């Protein structure tokens, strides 16, 4: 159950087409994770949801509402 | 500069060329080398963190609309070029061309391949041209690039009507200014000195490391 | 509404901190490296460094000084070399913290003591205010930020012709709900009727591109008529 | 490098994502907008001023 990557030989992890958020970094763009019956999968990283913006030369989007969100920063 | 070559050097293979006798003597020194191996690991994982912080600042990957109708401005240079194999813009490649063993020394690969980095810079650049600063705050909001620039003037204290009256003149001044950037990078390599300086120091560092092997 | 959004938002911070320690990773990391470094320091004591025995007294015993000096000298060079490494690690690690402290000072001086217009320097999104909380060997900030949530699509125009004179908004931008033209503030949908008060005239219609015909209501004239 | 990386990190956030009123933090002149471009082991900014 061997998978070949630029990082090296990867043994005991099953390749998958699906991409997800990077979970455990192997390098050269492959991250591995525990997922479903559960096993270890190695996948190409997902850089985030694809989102084209409905741009045009006369269209503007105005927020109509707000959320006060408090975040934590630790140093 | 953002990241440096992620290198890891093995304790023993460098110190002892696979001599058990040499290895046993090394065990007397105790845990020296394992902190060296560990310290170099600390550097290595850190670099993959650097590139995260510089680029992975956008939560979604925006792409520009197909038709490049930007009020006269011309980002064809800096926007990604499909024809080139790596999804890289024209000005990016001028950069990748300008900038240019077996004793336990291994060069680990970076976590973000040069392709994926190019997607962030495509995403960040696509965000700036259609949503201004908004995508940093929250959901990206489409806004005509003519107006967004008119906002930006209003930021520096010049009232808006300066832009809309002089849109044509600004566009050419912006389009031409991009033009000079290509030539300065394409012809003169003194610009990329800093990145080239990072690479040379590291390669020069390893060679001095290997040269030390052959001294009495 | 904002009070409720703020009060609940503080509430979640408890729960995220109450159950998961993944947030506190950064401070815990500093403790481990320093604590782990000392373990390496004391560990080196047991190492022989190529001498007959690691215990110094056993060298003082088990043989007279004139030969024992040679064995001790081998011990010293090993131990002394261990400090050279350990100290040199601290200075470099100490420099890292001090760089982090100076960032904290700037972040404290510029986030809690005042509003900061630097984007993403004090929390994601538009910044309102910040609270410091002390933490073991560190500081924890609560960045209270304003994040615009729900948006709408509106047709917009750079400027408005009224009598052949272009009108530009004093603040905010022109938005049309499809049949009527309004000026609304930049970050919130608060549509309000176009007036000469909202708009300052400049130049002439032809030069601007995308300008749209509409009417600009004038407050004074009905007052004059009535 | 890390000091240089954060300086890029700050410069990315405060200059690309938003207009910055800090003087010469974003190239000489009043700042309008900046563009990021990737580079070998680094990042190159275009500062439109
Ligand atoms: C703006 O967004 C807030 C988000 O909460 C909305 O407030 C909620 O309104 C619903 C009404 O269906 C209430 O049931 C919730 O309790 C409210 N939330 C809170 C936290 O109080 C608000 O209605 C939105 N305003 C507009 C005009 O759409
Ligand atoms: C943006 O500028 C580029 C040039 O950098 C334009 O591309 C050129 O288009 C002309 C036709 O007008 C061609 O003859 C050139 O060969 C093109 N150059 C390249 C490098 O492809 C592009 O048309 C401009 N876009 C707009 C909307 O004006
Ligand atoms: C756009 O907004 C305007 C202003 O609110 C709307 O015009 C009003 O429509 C209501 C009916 O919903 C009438 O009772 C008012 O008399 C109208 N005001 C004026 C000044 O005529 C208009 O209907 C809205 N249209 C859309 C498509 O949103
Ligand atoms: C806005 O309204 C003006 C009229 O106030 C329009 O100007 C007309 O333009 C046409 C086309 O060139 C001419 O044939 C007319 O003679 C113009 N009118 C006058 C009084 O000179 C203008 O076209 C309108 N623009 C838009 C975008 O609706
Ligand atoms: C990925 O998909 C292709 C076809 O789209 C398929 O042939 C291949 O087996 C898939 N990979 C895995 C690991 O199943
Ligand atoms: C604005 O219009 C676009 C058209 O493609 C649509 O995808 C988008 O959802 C609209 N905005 C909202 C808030 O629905
Ligand atoms: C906006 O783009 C449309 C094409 O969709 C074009 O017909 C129109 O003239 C443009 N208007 C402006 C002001 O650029």
């Amino acid at each position: 159950n061997v998978f070949q990557t630029r990082a090296g030989c990867l043994i005991g992890a099953e390749h998958v087409n699906n991409s997800y958020e990077c979970d455990i970094p192997i390098g050269a763009g492959i991250c591995a994770s525990y997922q479903t019956s559960q096993s270890i999968i190695a996948y190409t990283m997902s850089l985030g949801a694809e989102n084209s913006v409905a741009y045009s030369n006369n269209s503007i989007a105005i927020p109509t509402n707000f959320t006060i969100s408090v975040t934590t920063e630790i140093l | 500069p953002v990241s440096m070559t992620k290198t890891s050097v093995d304790c023993t293979m460098y110190i002892c060329g696979d001599s058990t006798e040499c290895s046993n003597l090394l065990l007397q020194y105790g845990s020296f080398c394992t902190q060296l191996n560990r310290a170099l690991t600390g550097i290595a994982v850190e670099q993959d963190k650097n590139t995260q912080e510089v680029f992975a600042q956008v939560k979604q990957i925006y792409k520009t609309p197909p038709i490049k109708d930007f009020g006269g401005f011309n980002f064809s240079q800096i926007l990604p070029d499909p024809s080139k194999p790596s999804k890289r813009s024209f000005i990016e490649d001028l950069l990748f061309n300008k900038v240019t063993k077996f004793n336990g020394l291994t060069v680990l690969p970076p976590l973000l391949t040069d392709e994926m980095i190019a997607q962030y810079t495509s995403a960040l650049l696509a965000g700036t041209i259609t949503s201004g600063w908004t995508f940093g705050a929250g959901a990206a909001l489409q806004i005509p690039f003519a107006m967004q620039m008119a906002y930006r003037f209003n930021g520096i204290g010049v009232t808006q009507n300066v832009l809309y009256e002089n849109q044509k003149l600004i566009a050419n001044q912006f389009n031409s200014a991009i033009g000079k950037i290509q030539d300065s990078l394409s012809s003169t390599a003194s610009a990329l000195g800093k990145l080239q300086d990072v690479v040379n120091q590291n390669a020069q560092a390893l060679n001095t490391l290997v040269k030390q092997l052959s001294s009495n | 509404l904002i009070a409720n959004q703020f009060n609940s938002a503080i509430g979640k911070i408890q729960d995220s901190l109450s159950s998961t320690a993944s947030a506190l990773g950064k401070l815990q990391d500093v403790v481990n490296q320093n604590a782990q470094a000392l373990n390496t320091l004391v560990k080196q004591l047991s190492s022989n460094f190529g001498a007959i025995s690691s215990v110094l007294n056993d060298i003082l015993s088990r043989l007279d000084p004139p030969e024992a000096e040679v064995q001790i000298d081998r011990l010293i060079t090993g131990r002394l070399q261990s400090l050279q490494t350990y100290v040199t690690q601290q200075l470099i690690r100490a420099a890292e913290i001090r760089a982090s402290a100076n960032l904290a000072a700037t972040k404290m001086s510029e986030c809690v003591l005042g509003q900061s217009k630097r984007v993403d320097f004090c929390g994601k999104g538009y910044h309102l205010m910040s609270f410091p909380q002390s933490a073991p060997h560190g500081v924890v900030f609560l960045h209270v930020t304003y994040v615009p949530a729900q948006e709408k699509n509106f047709t917009t125009a750079p400027a408005i012709c009224h009598d052949g004179k272009a009108h530009f908004p004093r603040e905010g931008v022109f938005v049309s709900n499809g049949t009527h033209w309004f000026v609304t503030q930049r970050n919130f949908y608060e549509p309000q009727i176009i007036t000469t008060d909202n708009t300052f005239v400049s130049g002439n219609c032809d030069v601007v591109i995308g300008i749209v015909n509409n009417t600009v209501y004038d407050p004074l004239q009905p007052e004059l008529d009535s």
